[PDB]
């Protein structure tokens, strides 16, 4: 069936409400999404009321206990085709003396317009309050904040922040409370705000090679799409065993593109396509890894191809 | 508005205290 895992663990707070999508690509968003917990067995039951269930091809932890810790999987079976993804999703509690435990912490790697901008991250699927994101309310190291429009301002799921003489160095909670069967949980996001801003600390971001592993077969042959989101200027390419594709490889072919954006020239998209004519069974020992560098920094993110299971 | 969407925060988004399984 061909497997797919996601090496990154995507950790949230325990004893709230999570939605886990399937992280799906292009030519393979098709019709059937099916979950599961660790290993093959029975999908996870799509009785509406479950702590654990499926929904809107989605995987919806109710109250997500701590012991939901660990390995789920997403199966696309279309008729001719299917896939099956190993996603890997960690629940904690929070740290004795605080509101957060510091594993579930998020990071901005490319900022937005403004002294504030907060965004409160994975809210999307929670958006399905009635079409309109629901009322956040936040918080600073814990303590409330009041959104008077003179400190600080609510709109959506952004947190702006206004230019006081203030140090804002903090970790910010956004919060929010979503009813499901006569009875709300809760839902918190945690970003830690910081100084690097104004002129241009912001290094490229890899948004496609995922820290990634696929399986696939000896004879077949494949394409490697590196996607980046930053300048113009900026350089995405691929390496092997430490080492650059040869521009006069056989096999390894690599072609790079640029994608513009209008709306903002800082935030464009780079692509570039690591061809491979055939699968050799040398390329089974190492991963291979996208790189993109703009001096101020280098992001660098994988691709595993691993031989097909017995 | 364009509010956030999941794809969007994975991409732009990483959890530096985070802990393996």
């Amino acid at each position: 069936c061909k497997e797919r895992e996601e090496k990154i663990i995507l950790v949230s707070s325990a004893n709230e409400i999570d939605v886990r999508p399937c992280p799906l690509n292009p030519n393979e968003h098709k019709g059937t999404i099916t979950w599961y917990k660790d290993d093959s067995k029975t999908p996870v039951s799509t009785e509406q009321a479950s702590r654990i269930h499926q929904h809107k091809e989605k995987l919806w932890f109710v109250p997500a206990k701590v012991e939901d810790s660990g390995h789920y999987y997403c199966v696309v079976r279309n008729s001719s085709y299917c896939l099956r993804i190993k996603i890997s999703a960690k629940f904690v509690e929070n740290e004795p003396n605080l509101c957060y435990n510091a594993q579930a912490i998020f990071k901005q790697k490319l900022p937005v317009a403004g002294d504030g901008g907060l965004v409160c991250p994975y809210m999307e699927f929670f958006k399905n309050e009635n079409n309109e994101l629901p009322k956040l309310q936040w918080y600073k190291d814990c303590k409330p904040l009041l959104l008077d429009n003179i400190h600080f301002s609510g709109v959506k799921d952004r947190l702006i922040v206004m230019n006081v003489a203030e140090k804002h160095r903090g970790n910010y909670t956004c919060h929010a409370s979503y009813t499901y069967l006569g009875k709300q949980y809760p839902i918190t996001r945690v970003i830690e705000f910081i100084t690097l801003e104004e002129n241009k600390p912001t290094r490229p971001v890899i948004v496609s090679p995922a820290n990634e592993t696929m399986e696939v077969d000896l004879g077949s042959q494949i394409q490697l799409i590196c996607n980046v989101t930053g300048q113009l200027s900026d350089i995405a390419y691929w390496k092997w065993n430490g080492s650059v594709i040869d521009e006069d490889d056989p096999v390894l072919g690599e072609d790079y593109y640029s994608v513009e954006n209008p709306a903002n020239k800082r935030r464009s998209t780079l692509i570039t396509v690591l061809n491979i004519s055939e699968i050799e069974s040398r390329f089974y020992k190492h991963p291979f890894t996208c790189f993109a560098k703009n001096t101020h920094g280098i992001d660098a993110a994988y691709i595993q191809l691993i031989y097909p299971v017995t | 508005e364009t509010p956030f969407t999941w794809e969007e925060s994975n991409a732009y988004y990483w959890q530096p205290y985070a802990l393996p399984l």
